């Protein structure tokens, strides 16, 4: 229980002690298993020497097993083997800690609101790892553990199903996002502004408003016709954060299962802006 | 085709409108809970409660508090305390004109709530915000200056008097409040105070030397109950609109 | 519910449960009007041949 | 005096122009001179965007509509209304209105005695609207810079101009505001659930207070930010996103003309190796 | 009453205000006709040929 | 709304009332004029010929 | 709503309903004067010929 | 629960359960009308020949 | 407003009513500005001939 | 304002006018001079001829 | 000379000698960015 | 600091003197063996001859 | 004063820091000799040819 | 004063750092003509050429 000074400045100084428990030993355990596979296979893939490693580490990645493979179980290890191992243990470890997190809410009496909230984060990663790949029925549609490369990713999945940026749910997920930016950044400058009434102090002015948390309310009803209580924020921002993944893996299942093509989608629903003919005589040449 | 009911309909249309009714009802149900302090409404002419459907109201929760006592919200409770200010005709949206000392009676921007009369506690039940001088538990950290001895500048650049103590959260290890001696003992909140270390001196921008003679005082001078310090957080609030000017 | 069963409204509130359920019926309503319209068939206003095959 | 404890809280004062004639409410609404200035833009700017919206050819639907910025050849000057001028003042109209809305709340601020945090962070947004539409479109000499006003046309400027550089995912700006904004949504996950968790422990359970609040995040990553240093966080955290944003959108034509994978040579090629 | 002025103000309000309206109409109808002798504003069942 | 009817400010305020109809008429005059400058016979600016079928 | 049923603004308050009227018939005008601009028959500033198919 | 077991409402709460029961029930009945929506055989409203292979 | 109703400073405030007038007259000035400066004809820094069509 | 309107400041804080003229005059002689300086004949930095055509 | 009696010792100190090194960092890089200066590389001068 | 001022101590702590020198000696010698070892001349592990042009 | 060094405490200090700042001044500008004569680093009116 | 700093020791401050200032001055006027007879830094008519 060591003391921060400069943590001690944004917020309090104490750093610790940490209850792990049963279920964070295990999550530590298996965690530790992917995290060794993923980065000795990342070090491997610079022939061991460390300075490739420095030089390279973002390109470096662990990669999921090729399109011939399918959905075979275990794949040889060297062509996604150890990326199913990784996958499937940091899994495990990420499961064992929303346990943990639901059982540390339960041991102090706390609602279980932030393991919750995990599920829709751990809903989200197991879409894009586990579940779309099964129905899909290939490990290759699985992003890989790297920096550079699950931007690639990223990047290569929004031009395999035509232009993400008409996946509705891809829309619906990035207003959400934008959203918890614009609702937490709401809600940090109001508990600021009313930090000189006690503000900061919200559950207790949740079972005893004072002048803050009705001073909070007025300056939104004045602002925009409406406003929230100092406990019905916290559930506004709540729903905004799950609804950022859960709308990720809605579009991330929805992508290649049903729709294939989400430019064409939205050109068939009226959705895709038409833009004048510039390029009067251009056609495909292998028409 | 994969997924299509039809020539235009599919399955992603269908559960981005089943996405639409789930998004929609959770707003309707966020939009109830935010109605649960401040309603129903009020007419700005007459205070006549305005009729509120029981599907916009949701039903009074009961909080039960750390210390005891069950605080339900909505709660029927309504802040009818007499205003002292007037306006000339009551037209809806007319702002009001304090009467008197906006400071001193709690109009507008030092407007206050009725909180609890009983001090906040911690989880072991012993007083949450309390002066230094009575906690041998609690110091202040030696990296950051001591405000004890600065003094203490109001916003008409006029030396009021100096932090004779300074109010510790201590279930945050937090200053909440500086205990000022004017040159007769006040509470400074924090965050309405800015030191200066070079010069040891503390300004409040917020106050005036009129307006730190009226401040509201606690009854203990080591406890403070909810209602005061909300009553006097307000005041310094409102030393920012009433107070030099 | 039958015609018979008066005492539901001692459980449920008649002013919220006739909110709730008007709300219901015109969701569905419209769904089911916009399903039709989402079939060549039975597209009234499109006014497709009825042997859409 | 709409609220069940509005009215002791509607009074006189705040005003940033010296005057009582515009301190009023319609509503819950206050109105200020700056309240009316901003409605005045706003509804000449959605009037303006319907007018595009009925004078364009092809009847978009409301998705489809686009009031598209001049061409590049226009340079920093003025276009014809239906050749980007139409754009320009509903750009400038825009200006108006969200500068506006800042010193309305402003004036709301001063009027409750709280502190101007929010007209704060607003202005970070409007810094970002203005870097992608004023700043950035001088810059680079044109107002053919700035994205197209439509629901769905801009996400093809945001494309195209993301492609301009042949991937947008390694520009380091870009790398930033997007952990920023992933982390504000972690941040504001676990502090909205944290909240909720003290405030509603169940069933036998009393309100939690500060010391189980703090409990729980040491006994979970090992570290409590505290109640007041949470929204310093999230704060902080917005704004170093859209901060961070801005950058990476100025360092993308105006400094950065080449692809964005290559910048990493730097790295990949510093003097050490 | 309601907005605090007397019957009597308010008369007086009403008589200044209505001639400024008046005045401000009688503007805008002779600023139309101009107008419509610049360019008259009603399509043919031709238009603008 | 008419000339006999002085006594609407008994109702409405005067100063609130002015305030919105000035600033709703000067908006309703600008979309006005740039409706008739987005048109090629009613900008006079650009002074096309009146002729523009 | 009739000439006779004037006990409506014991019920209404006739002040805040005059100013949701104004509002909404002023969106409503604008709201059919768009849509008429946005048809090739009934712009009347762009002037088409009546006949337009 | 069977025609006798009169005592489960002892311990289950009558009004919030029937809620969720029809909140199921209709969330059920949906999919299923989709899921049969979805397939060519037994899309109703679509009409394709009953032989499918 | 005219240059015999000096009442109307008892109700409307001079200061607000002098720094509203000033910004819309100086918004109002730089918008004309702008819109001549946008049109062949009367771009006056740009020199066009006066016969632009 | 004139010469002998001295009063003004009675009512306009001397020291918040001076500082919002200066950002205006600022702002404006900014505005002015980057408006002569993107036109071919009055960029002084540039030297184009002065018949510019 | 009286700066001590104004300015810390410790702390301007430790500062000036992170500012040193992180000057003679950089110019070495520079040197080392350059084909003439990097003597590592080994580049003929002209 | 030189061999007599022994008095350096005095104001700067000798522990934490120790840790900070100790950390930025390591991290300086693991800097200038990865400069060496990032070339091709003074990388004795992949053994380059020592002409490399 | 601001800083709880004495007179003479401060005097001493600067008198160290002086020394320490010579000395290192001194085995910069011997450096940067060395590096001229390795290779110069102002070009002349050709460049480096 | 608004500082706190007395006067004498506000002027032993300002002697010192007019000294720094002026010395620095001076080394950056030597460094310029240094620069200036390195390469001039003011073009003709002619341009560099
Ligand atoms: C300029 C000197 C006087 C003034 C002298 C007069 C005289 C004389 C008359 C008016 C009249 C009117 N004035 Mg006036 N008026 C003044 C300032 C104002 C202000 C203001 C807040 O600045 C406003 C909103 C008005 C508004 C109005 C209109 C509501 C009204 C007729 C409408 C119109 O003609 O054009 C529409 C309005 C606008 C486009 C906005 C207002 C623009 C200008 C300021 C209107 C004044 C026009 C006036 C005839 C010019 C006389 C000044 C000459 C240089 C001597 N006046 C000042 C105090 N005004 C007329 C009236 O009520 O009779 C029926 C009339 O005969
Ligand atoms: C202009 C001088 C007077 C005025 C004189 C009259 C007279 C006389 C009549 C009206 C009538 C009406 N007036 Mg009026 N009216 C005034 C100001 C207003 C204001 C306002 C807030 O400014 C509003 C909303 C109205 C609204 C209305 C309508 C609701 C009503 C019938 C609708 C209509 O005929 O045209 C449709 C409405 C519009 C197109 C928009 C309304 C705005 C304008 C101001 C309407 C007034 C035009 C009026 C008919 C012309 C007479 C004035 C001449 C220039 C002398 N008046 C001022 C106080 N008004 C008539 C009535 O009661 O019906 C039996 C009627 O006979
Ligand atoms: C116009 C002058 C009177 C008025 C005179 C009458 C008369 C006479 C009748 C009504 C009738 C009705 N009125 Mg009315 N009505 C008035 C103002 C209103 C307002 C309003 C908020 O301003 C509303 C919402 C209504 C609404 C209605 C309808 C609910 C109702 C029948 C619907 C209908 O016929 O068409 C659908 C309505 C709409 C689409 C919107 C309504 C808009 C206008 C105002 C409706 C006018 C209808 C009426 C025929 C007007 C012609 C009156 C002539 C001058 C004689 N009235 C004013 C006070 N009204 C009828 C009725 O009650 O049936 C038994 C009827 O016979
Ligand atoms: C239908 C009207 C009665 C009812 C009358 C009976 C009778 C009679 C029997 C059961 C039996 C069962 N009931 Mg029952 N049951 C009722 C409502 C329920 C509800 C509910 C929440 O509404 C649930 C979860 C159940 C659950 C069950 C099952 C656990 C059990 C047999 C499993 C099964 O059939 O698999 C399929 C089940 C499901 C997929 C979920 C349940 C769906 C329905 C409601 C189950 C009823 C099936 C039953 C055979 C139909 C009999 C009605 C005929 C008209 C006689 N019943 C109501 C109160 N139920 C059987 C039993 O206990 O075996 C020893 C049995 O013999
Ligand atoms: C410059 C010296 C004096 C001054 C001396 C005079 C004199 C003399 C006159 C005015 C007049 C006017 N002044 Mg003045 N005026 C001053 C400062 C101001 C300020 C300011 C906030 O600084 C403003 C907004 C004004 C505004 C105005 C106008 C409202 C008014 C007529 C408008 C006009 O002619 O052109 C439009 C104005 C603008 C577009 C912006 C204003 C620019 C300048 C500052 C206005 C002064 C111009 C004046 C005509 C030139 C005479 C001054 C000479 C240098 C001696 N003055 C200072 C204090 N002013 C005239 C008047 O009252 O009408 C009968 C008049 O005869
Ligand atoms: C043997 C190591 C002795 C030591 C003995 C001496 C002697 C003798 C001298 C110095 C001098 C200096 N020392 Mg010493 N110095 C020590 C530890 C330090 C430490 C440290 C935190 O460890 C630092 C930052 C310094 C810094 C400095 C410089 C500021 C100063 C002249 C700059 C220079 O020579 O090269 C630049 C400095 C660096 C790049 C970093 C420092 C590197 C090493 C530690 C400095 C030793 C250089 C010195 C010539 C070694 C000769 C020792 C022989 C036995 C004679 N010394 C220890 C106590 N030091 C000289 C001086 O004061 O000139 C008037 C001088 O004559
Ligand atoms: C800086 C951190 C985040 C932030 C902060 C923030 N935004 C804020 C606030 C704060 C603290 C407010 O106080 C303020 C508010 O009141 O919120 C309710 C606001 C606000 N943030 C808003 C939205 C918003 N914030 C966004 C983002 C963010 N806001 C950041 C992530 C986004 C994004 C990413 O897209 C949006 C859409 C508004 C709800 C509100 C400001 C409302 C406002 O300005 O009202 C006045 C203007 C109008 C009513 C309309 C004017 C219309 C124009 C005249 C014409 C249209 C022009 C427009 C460019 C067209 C666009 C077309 C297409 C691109 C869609
Ligand atoms: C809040 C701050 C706001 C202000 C920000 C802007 C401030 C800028 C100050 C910059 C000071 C520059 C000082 C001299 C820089 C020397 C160059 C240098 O620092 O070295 C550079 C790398 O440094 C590096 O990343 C250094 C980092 C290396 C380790 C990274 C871990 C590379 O050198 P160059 O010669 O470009 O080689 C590139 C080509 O020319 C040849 O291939
Ligand atoms: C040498 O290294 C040392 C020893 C020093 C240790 C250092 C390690 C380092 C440096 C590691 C660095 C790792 C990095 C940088 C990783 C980055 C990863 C990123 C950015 C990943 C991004 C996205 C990845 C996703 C979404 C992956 C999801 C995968 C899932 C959900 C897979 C699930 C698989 C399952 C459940 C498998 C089950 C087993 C079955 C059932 C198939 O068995 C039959
Ligand atoms: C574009 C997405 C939807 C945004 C809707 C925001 C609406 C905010 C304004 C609400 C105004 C309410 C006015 C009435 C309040 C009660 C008055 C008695
Ligand atoms: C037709 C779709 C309707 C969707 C309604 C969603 C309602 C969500 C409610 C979430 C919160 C429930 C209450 C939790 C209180 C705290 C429990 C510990
Ligand atoms: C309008 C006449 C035809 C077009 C001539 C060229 C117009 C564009 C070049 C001049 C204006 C561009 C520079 C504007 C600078 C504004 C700075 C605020
Ligand atoms: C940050 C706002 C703009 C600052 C001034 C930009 C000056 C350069 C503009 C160059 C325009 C012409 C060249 C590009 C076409
Ligand atoms: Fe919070
Ligand atoms: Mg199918």
């Amino acid at each position: 229980s060591t003391l921060s000074y400069w943590l001690g400045k944004i917020g309090d100084a104490q750093i610790g002690p940490i209850y792990l428990g049963a279920t964070g030993i295990a999550s530590l355990i298996f965690g530790f298993v992917a995290i060794e596979i993923i980065g000795l296979n990342m070090l491997a893939s610079v022939d061991w020497n460390p300075v490739e490693f420095l030089r390279q580490f973002p390109w470096l990645a662990l990669e999921p097993p090729g399109p011939e493979h399918g959905l075979r179980a275990m794949p040889p290890l060297n062509e996604g083997g150890w990326w199913v191992m990784a996958g499937f243990f940091l899994t495990a470890s990420i499961l064992l800690w929303w346990v943990r997190t639901w059982q540390r809410a339960k041991d102090l009496g706390m609602g279980t609101h932030i393991a919750w909230a995990f599920a829709s984060a751990i809903f989200f990663y197991l879409v894009l790892g586990f579940i779309r790949p099964v129905m899909l029925g290939s490990w290759s549609e699985a992003p890989p553990f790297g920096i550079f490369p699950h931007l690639d990713w990223t990047a290569a999945f929004s031009i395999r199903y035509g232009n993400l940026y008409y996946n509705p749910f891809h829309m619906l997920s990035i207003a959400f996002l934008y959203g918890s930016a614009l609702i937490f950044a709401m809600h940090g400058a109001t508990i600021l502004s009313v930090s000189r009434l006690g503000g900061d102090r919200e559950v207790e002015q949740i079972t005893d408003r004072g002048t803050a948390a009705e001073r909070a309310a007025l300056f939104w009803r004045w602002t925009m016709g409406f406003n929230a209580t100092m406990e019905s924020i916290h559930r506004w921002g709540w729903w905004c954060a799950v609804f950022v993944t859960l709308t990720a893996g809605l579009g991330i299942l929805l992508s290649g299962t049903v729709v294939d093509n989400w430019y064409l989608w939205a050109v068939k629903h009226g959705v895709a802006p038409t833009y004048p003919d510039v390029f009067p005589g251009v056609t495909d040449p292998a028409a | 085709m994969i997924g299509d009911f039809s020539s235009y309909m599919d399955v992603a249309q269908i559960v981005l409108y089943a996405f639409w009714i789930f998004l929609f009802g959770v707003i309707f149900y966020l939009r109830r809970e935010d109605r649960r302090e401040g309603y129903p409404l009020e007419r700005d002419t007459d205070g006549k409660i305005m009729s509120i459907g029981p599907w916009n109201l949701p039903a009074p929760k009961i909080f039960y508090k750390p210390q005891g006592g069950t605080y339900s919200a909505p709660n029927a409770a309504r802040d009818t305390r007499a205003i002292k200010a007037t306006r000339v005709g009551n037209f809806p949206g007319a702002p009001l004109d304090p009467t008197g000392d906006p400071l001193v009676d709690g109009v507008g921007p030092a407007a206050y709530a009725e909180r609890a009369d009983t001090p906040d506690k911690t989880l072991e039940g012993r007083t949450r915000i309390v002066p230094l001088r009575t906690d041998a538990d609690l110091w202040l950290a030696p990296e950051d200056p001591d405000p004890r001895g600065m003094a203490v500048v109001a916003g008409c650049r006029t030396t009021v008097g100096a932090v004779s103590d300074v109010w510790v959260d201590r279930a945050e290890n937090i200053i909440r409040y500086l205990e000022v001696s004017l040159g007769k003992t006040v509470l400074v909140p924090m965050p309405m105070a800015v030191f200066n270390d070079l010069t040891r001196t503390v300004t409040v921008k917020s106050m005036d030397a009129k307006s730190f003679a009226n401040v509201p005082t606690p009854k203990s001078a080591e406890q403070i109950t909810l209602r005061e310090e909300d009553r006097i957080q307000a005041y310094y609030a409102g030393g920012t609109l009433y107070a030099n000017k | 519910m039958t015609f018979s069963t008066h005492k539901v409204w001692l459980m449920f509130d008649p002013r919220s449960t006739l909110v709730a359920l008007a709300a219901f019926l015109v969701v569905l309503a419209l769904l089911i009007h916009f399903l039709c319209l989402g079939h060549d068939r039975f597209n009234w206003l499109e006014g497709n041949p009825a042997a859409t095959k | 005096a709409m609220l069940s404890f509005e009215r002791k809280y509607r009074v006189r004062g705040g005003s940033l122009i010296g005057g009582d004639l515009f301190d009023f409410w319609v509503g819950p609404f206050y109105v200020g001179f700056f309240g009316v200035t901003t409605l005045f833009f706003t509804f000449v700017g959605v009037a303006l965007i319907a007018y595009g919206w009925v004078m364009d050819p092809s009847d978009p639907t409301v998705w489809q509509l686009s009031i598209a910025p001049p061409d590049l050849s226009y340079g920093l000057g003025f276009a014809p209304l239906m050749e980007g001028g139409l754009w320009q003042i509903i750009t400038i109209c825009a200006v108006g209105a969200f500068v506006s809305w800042a010193l309305r709340e402003v004036e709301i601020c001063r009027k409750l005695g709280i502190g101007f945090h929010v007209p704060f962070a607003f202005s970070f947004a409007i810094a970002a609207y203005v870097a992608l539409t004023v700043v950035r479109p001088m810059l680079l000499g044109a107002w053919g810079h700035g994205f197209p006003y439509g629901i769905m046309s801009h996400l093809d400027w945001v494309s195209n101009v993301g492609y301009q550089f042949l991937h947008f995912h390694y520009n380091p700006g870009h790398m930033l505001g997007i952990t920023f904004f992933f982390t504000t949504a972690l941040a504001l996950a676990m502090h909205g659930g944290l909240i909720l968790s003290a405030a509603n422990p169940g069933k036998g359970e009393k309100v939690k207070g500060p010391e189980h609040e703090n409990t729980f995040f040491r006994d979970t990553v090992g570290y409590s930010i505290g109640t007041l240093g949470i929204h310093r966080l999230g704060l902080i955290l917005a704004l170093s996103a859209v901060f961070w944003s801005i950058v990476c959108m100025l360092i993308s034509g105006p400094v950065w003309t080449k692809g964005w994978p290559e910048w990493w040579n730097w790295w990949y090629e510093l003097p050490i190796w | 009453s309601s907005t605090g002025l007397t019957e009597a103000e308010a008369k007086e309000f009403h008589a200044v205000y209505s001639q400024s309206a008046a005045g401000f109409l009688a503007v805008c109808a002779v600023a139309h006709v101009l107008a419509w002798m610049w360019r008259p504003f009603w399509p043919g069942a031709e238009g603008w040929v």
